[PDB]
């Protein structure tokens, strides 16, 4: 098990209240603990020293005011650096900046409505950790734009394309987190990891839009199917692990390549396998085995 | 009821009452600071 990002209003509250005995907000556990009733052990103020067994007295039956404004404005300065509404560096800044403007303002309607404020801010905190996980909204609106600028539903040489509008769809559902439809330069582009090793034009896909309905020859790379380009080539890869029925397998690379890219994945997974048990078994072998690669290499060119 | 060694020059007798007195330097805002003393045994303090 593991935690929502460290609760904002928490860490800036453990950075100023106090923290073993608050003898006023903790009234009835310094009460409990003043009146031998706690259960660890009853006389644990009898046998401490008078003096500051007094200052427990004071402090408790008459509860004293304590200063609840900088856990409150700090708490919200604090969610402004985990929201990443400031930079960690100004810190110093805003904390009283605000301090200052409730210096003027300390006695309105509008710091009422601050620590209402506060219940929302720090709620923006968790609500934003949890989409963050979810990159979809900076994605899905992204997808939006590309739907409606490229011309969708035509084609009218052979159609196979209505299973494909779905299976892009796929691609923002099951996978959110890095996957970001950046639309920097015009022709929209998917990224597939934290680092972008693999990121192509999906208007590099505009070559397929001619190529959605030709003829099959026989079960060797195409006389015609050259033309699709390794652009196009990363995009029908990565929507692989997404989708694979539907496309017709028989008619064009569409469907036929479609499911050749699940013989690169399904390759693949099974020398993960056999990857990870000559590497750990290297006690025995004493040696570099490239022959884990080679035979990687064997069971791809030799078949 | 002090009683000293025969005395020749004029001299003063330094006597010390162990007093205690300690501050507490707060900052509520950055550069604004609060002030407050205590020498408890010697009427002083707050």
């Amino acid at each position: 098990m593991m935690q929502d990002a460290t609760d904002p209003a928490v860490r800036a509250a453990l950075q100023s209240q106090p923290s073993g005995l608050n003898s006023t907000d903790d009234w009835r556990q310094v009460m409990d603990r003043i009146m031998s009733l706690t259960a660890r052990n009853p006389d644990a103020f009898r046998q401490q020293p008078q003096a500051n067994r007094l200052s427990a007295i004071l402090e408790a039956v008459v509860p004293a005011r304590a200063n609840p404004t900088h856990e409150k404005v700090l708490a919200i300065v604090n969610a402004l650096a985990e929201n990443r509404a400031i930079r960690p560096d100004e810190a110093g800044l805003v904390y009283d900046a605000l301090l200052q403007r409730v210096a003027r303002y300390n006695s309105g309607n509008v710091q009422t409505n601050l620590d209402r404020l506060v219940g929302d801010v720090r709620e923006a905190v968790a609500q934003r950790e949890r989409a963050q996980q979810q990159g979809n909204l900076g994605s899905m609106v992204a997808l939006n734009a590309f739907l409606s600028t490229q011309p969708a539903n035509v084609p009218r040489g052979q159609e196979d394309y209505t299973n494909f509008v779905s299976a892009l769809r796929l691609m923002v559902t099951e996978t959110p987190q890095s996957e970001v439809y950046q639309s920097g330069p015009d022709y929209f582009f998917q990224t597939s990891r934290q680092g972008l090793q693999t990121v192509n034009l999906s208007q590099a896909f505009k070559n397929l839009q001619g190529l959605w309905g030709v003829r099959a020859p026989t079960g060797d790379r195409a006389t015609v199917s050259s033309l699709l380009t390794p652009n196009s080539r990363l995009l029908l890869l990565l929507i692989a692990p997404f989708t694979d029925s539907g496309s017709v397998s028989r008619d064009t690379y569409l469907g036929h390549l479609l499911t050749l890219y699940r013989e690169a994945i399904g390759q693949a997974h099974v020398d993960e396998h056999t990857f990870q048990e000559i590497t750990s078994v290297s006690r025995a072998l004493g040696q570099e085995d490239t022959g884990s690669l080679e035979a990687t290499l064997n069971y791809l060119l030799t078949n | 009821t002090f009683e000293v060694d025969p005395m020749d020059e004029p001299t003063l007798l330094y006597v010390l009452f162990e007093v205690f007195d300690v501050v507490r330097v707060h900052r509520p805002h950055r550069g604004v600071i609060e002030t407050v003393y205590l020498r408890t045994p010697f009427s002083a303090g707050n």
